[PDB]
RNA sequence: UCGGAGUACAAAAAACCCUCCGAGUGAUUUUAAUCUAGACAAACCAGUCAAAAUAACCAUAACAUCACUUAUUGAUCCAAAAU
């Protein structure tokens, strides 16, 4: 079992990306992070795969 | 006064036979001769010490050096193109006037400051003039018409309180070298060239009336001057009613370097005469 | 007498006289706020942290450059700064240069008058100390509820 | 370090030092932490903050870098809008 | 309370304030080692820049 | 190369081609912010903690947890990606 590193972009329109380690067999991940640009919790979705 | 001169009458005459250097001025040299400095001469015993083949400076013996394991960042990125301004404090400006180094009767600009040994400008080291700082704004009681290359809000307010005039002008390094050292330029036998325009980066600074820019619209100066007077709570003097209004209103054309001189003029210092061109193309080029 | 295509006369044709830049347009701003000639300005320098204390003192009752409703609202809100003799005292300690200290006092005085001048200006706020102040005030009203003949 | 050059005979400088160090007029040198751009997802929030901070160099490192650069970089510079302009001079140093 | 000092006691009202001790800092070293750039700001006397001979 | 126990009996440090265990990652969601006093550690490079303050959300909310929890990792340059 190998994990995948994916970059998540904010859904608030601001440009903010933080990488998160994810299991390969899992589907697309969607979290609730906290971007300082808007100073409020906003939805984050998986955008790109960078490292395995 | 010099009571030691009385002692010299009794002592013999001073000649080359009896002269001694000041004690301690010449430390003696140590040569590698004798038991002490001998058989090793202060080098060591074997290795790269005694044979003089130690590595370069900053090499830690195969290990990555300290100056190579630090990531590059731009601290001196483009430093050779950043503009530098020599600071002039109002404490020093007051000091120069009190000692007669400069005079407020005559208009003061960068040239008069250099001749007064107030500030030294090196055009080669990317110096674009003198900036006025507000270190001595509280004790500034002089009334001058000073022209600098950069000014602060408090420095301008302090001068305008006494009834002075502050104006900021831009000088190209080609022109600034001529301005700071006029006499050496006049000995090069070349016509006075036009002063170049500020670059696109420095246009807003010299165009706004808040900085008293030389290229600013004069109609907005009186309203900008009163804003400073209101802000700092000092009554704005009526400069037009002073007897030195003609001197205080003197300015320079943006294409002009010195007071009363024009581009294209050749100063023949030997004959104390000024030469002027006559051709239409020469006059147009030096006046456009 | 030298003129070029970049001269001020040829760049701004509307204003050409050299006396234009030194006029005094008193008519443009006739409000004449803060007539500092009637304000008592005192400077006290403390050298050791070096700062210049600049204080502005004036009589609130006789200050005729403010309206009557504004004059009394200053006393209601800023009654903590009012001296015994009715002299409103404002003090600054921010900058070392006394020019900036006096400028800060004038700007602070403008804000005091500006917010008090507007009848509709009545902002409110909630603070951490406001919560306990309300609670300690509510608690002392519990004991006050008894109503029997007093002295 | 070339103590004596073959063209003018003066003392050369090492361009590696200037590209990654800043010299304040007080003698202190400034540098970035090593590894402030590598594997950020792996490091904690506190560790990333520590690596993003400017740091000073001790006496031996400061003395070493003064013998590797010429005297042009030790001059007093008055830059316009320089963030480090206020850090040039030392103050209240009781040694 | 204010009227008591003025009308009754004929006294200028004294006003106090709660003053905390100043923050503690270590002795300043000539060459700070692995310290942030803000190390100089702790021992600064005033934020107004002070020019010397200039 | 990195961690734990003994050698190293009671502050720290302390070696061997010395004696025994491990690590070169998984599981889960509580997805873990910004800024700064003072310190441990250390040749250097690195590593660690951390009050106050600000924002987040019970509207006066910062330790991600578990597996001996301790180790689960790599400096510049350079290259690629949105910056
Ligand atoms: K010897
Ligand atoms: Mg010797
Ligand atoms: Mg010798
Ligand atoms: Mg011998
Ligand atoms: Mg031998
Ligand atoms: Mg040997
Ligand atoms: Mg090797
Ligand atoms: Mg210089
Ligand atoms: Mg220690
Ligand atoms: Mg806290
Ligand atoms: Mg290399």
């Amino acid at each position: 079992s190998k994990t995948i590193l994916v970059k998540m972009m904010s859904q608030a329109g601001t440009g903010f990306s933080f990488n998160t380690k994810r299991s390969r067999l899992r589907e697309k991940l969607t979290l609730l992070h906290y971007d300082p640009v808007v100073k409020k919790k906003v939805l984050f979705v998986e955008q790109k795969k960078i490292r395995s | 006064g010099p009571r030691a001169l009385d002692l010299l009458r009794a002592l013999p005459r001073v000649s080359l036979a009896n002269l001694k250097p000041n004690p301690g001025s010449r430390k003696p040299e140590r040569r590698p001769r004798g038991r002490r400095r001998g058989r090793k001469c202060g080098r060591g015993h074997k290795g790269e010490r005694q044979r003089g083949t130690r590595p370069r400076l900053g090499f830690e013996g195969g290990q990555t050096p300290f100056y190579l394991r630090i990531p590059k960042y731009g601290f001196n990125e483009g430093h050779s193109f950043r503009h530098q301004y020599q600071p002039l404090s109002l404490n020093r400006l007051q000091y120069l006037i009190d000692l007669g180094r400069v005079d407020p009767t005559q208009p003061i600009d960068l040239t008069q400051l250099v001749n007064g040994r107030g500030v030294t400008i090196q055009p080669s080291k990317r110096d674009y003039g003198v900036q006025l700082v507000e270190e001595g704004a509280d004790t500034f009681k002089a009334k001058v018409n000073i022209e600098v290359q950069m000014a602060s809000e408090l420095a301008i307010a302090a001068i305008e309180k006494n009834g002075g005039v502050v104006t900021t002008a831009f000088y190209d390094p080609r022109s600034l070298e001529i301005l700071c050292k006029p006499v050496p330029f006049f000995l090069r036998g070349q016509p006075i060239p036009k002063r170049m325009l500020p670059p696109e980066a420095l246009v807003p600074y010299y165009t706004d009336a808040k900085n008293r820019g030389y290229l600013a619209d004069p109609a907005r100066f009186p309203e900008a001057r009163l804003e400073l007077a209101r802000k700092y709570g000092y009554v704005l003097p009526d400069i037009t009613k002073d007897e030195l209004f003609k001197m205080l209103s003197t300015r320079k054309d943006p294409r002009q370097i010195f007071f009363g001189l024009a581009p294209g003029w050749v100063v023949n210092m030997a004959d104390k005469k000024i030469l002027k061109p006559t051709d239409e193309n020469l006059l147009k080029y030096y006046s456009s | 007498e030298f003129q070029s295509i970049y001269s001020l006369d040829k760049l701004y044709p509307e204003s050409r006289g050299s006396d234009t830049a030194w006029r005094l347009p008193d008519d443009a701003k006739q409000a004449n706020d803060i007539p500092v000639d009637r304000l008592t300005i005192s400077y006290c320098r403390s050298s050791g942290k070096v700062n210049s204390k600049a204080e502005v003192r004036f009589h609130l009752a006789s200050a005729d450059w403010i309206a009557e409703p504004v004059r009394l609202k200053l006393a209601v809100k800023h009654k903590n700064r009012i001296n015994r003799s009715g002299e409103l005292i404002l003090t600054s300690e921010c900058s070392r240069y006394q020019f900036r200290n006096l400028a800060d006092c004038l700007q602070k005085l403008r804000d005091m008058i500006a917010e008090a001048s507007q009848p509709a200006k009545e902002p409110s706020r909630e603070d951490a100390e406001l919560r306990r102040s309300r609670i300690e005030n509510m608690n002392r009203e519990r004991l006050r509820k008894k109503r029997i003949s007093s002295a | 370090v070339t103590y004596f050059s073959s063209r003018k005979g003066k003392r050369k400088t090492v361009k590696a030092v200037i590209y990654r160090f800043l010299r304040l007029h007080s003698g202190l040198w400034l540098r970035r932490k090593a590894g402030y751009k590598k594997k950020l997802w792996k490091k904690t929030a506190a560790r990333k903050r520590r690596l993003r901070e400017f740091v000073f160099c001790n006496k031996t490192q400061s003395k070493l870098l003064d013998k590797m650069t010429t005297s042009f970089w030790k001059r007093r510079n008055w830059y316009a809008d320089d963030p480090y302009q206020k850090y040039q001079d030392r103050t209240n140093l009781k040694v | 309370v204010t009227r008591v000092f003025h009308q009754l006691l004929d006294m200028r009202e004294p006003v106090f304030e709660f003053v905390r001790p100043p923050p503690y800092h270590p002795k300043q070293k000539r060459f700070p080692h692995r310290q942030p750039l803000r190390y100089l700001d702790r021992y600064r006397d005033s934020h107004e820049p002070t020019y010397g001979i200039y």
